[PDB]
């Protein structure tokens, strides 16, 4: 069935590319290509909360 | 109380002694007044402060620690998480309430002990140079001026000096 007017579906995928490594995309169709990506600095012991209180 | 003094044979406290937890009220020819017993009061303050500090000190901080999220095929692990959080909540709530109960009892009992021991301390200095009323008070069989009173308060009372005079008024 249709969701938001579309009977099609798109699946979303992600990966963390380590420094110095290479990622390769090959396709003969159906690829939703990366346009922008994000270089990340990692840190521990946090998480996500839900609140309507003002920051 | 366990030691029978506070709310015991000494029915009540003294709103007139503002400068210490324990101490003395005297009346003699020179005048009348309260004076805190500094040593026992300070020992009790240090002890109780150490108790409170020790309760708070043992809670090594919780470093950044958070809730976990789960998808719709992860109900079992979500529930494991909930079991853990709830279980810890049961343990810490029971322990905190019960610990506070028991330690409160101990603190009150500690005060009762300190009062009884101060009373018996004075009693053992004075012996039969005074008669015990029973309400925490001692009545001298000899004249006891301000210097004498202070000697009583700091544990330097001179029993032989006043013994003969005491013996004279007692008989
Ligand atoms: C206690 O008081 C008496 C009487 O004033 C005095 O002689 C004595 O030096 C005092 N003792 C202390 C512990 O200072």
């Amino acid at each position: 069935p249709k969701v938001r007017d579309q009977a099609g579906r798109m699946n979303y995928y992600w990966t963390l590319l380590e420094p110095g490594d290479t990622i390769t995309f090959e396709a003969t169709g159906n690829l939703i290509a990366p346009w922008y990506a994000f270089a990340l600095n990692r840190g521990s012991g946090s998480g996500i909360i839900t609140s309507d209180a003002p920051v | 109380g366990l030691f029978g003094a506070i709310a015991g044979f000494i029915e009540g406290g003294w709103t007139g002694m503002i400068d210490g937890w324990y101490g003395y009220h005297h009346q003699n020819e020179q005048g009348s007044g309260y004076a805190a017993d500094q040593k026992s009061t300070q020992n009790a303050i240090d002890g109780i402060t150490n108790k409170v500090n020790s309760v708070i000190e043992k809670m090594n901080t919780q470093f950044t620690a958070v809730g976990k999220e789960f998808n719709n095929l992860e109900r079992r692990i979500e529930n494991l998480n909930k079991k853990v959080d709830d279980g810890f909540l049961d343990i810490w709530t029971y322990n905190a309430e019960l610990l506070v109960l028991l330690e409160n009892e101990r603190t009150l009992d500690f005060h009762d002990s300190n009062v009884r021991n101060l009373y018996e301390k004075v009693k053992s200095q004075l012996k039969n140079n005074a008669k015990e009323i029973g309400n925490g008070c001692f009545e001298f069989y000899h004249k006891c001026d301000d210097a004498c009173m202070e000697s009583v308060r700091n544990g330097t009372y001179d029993y032989p000096k006043y013994s003969e005079e005491s013996k004279l008024n007692r008989e």
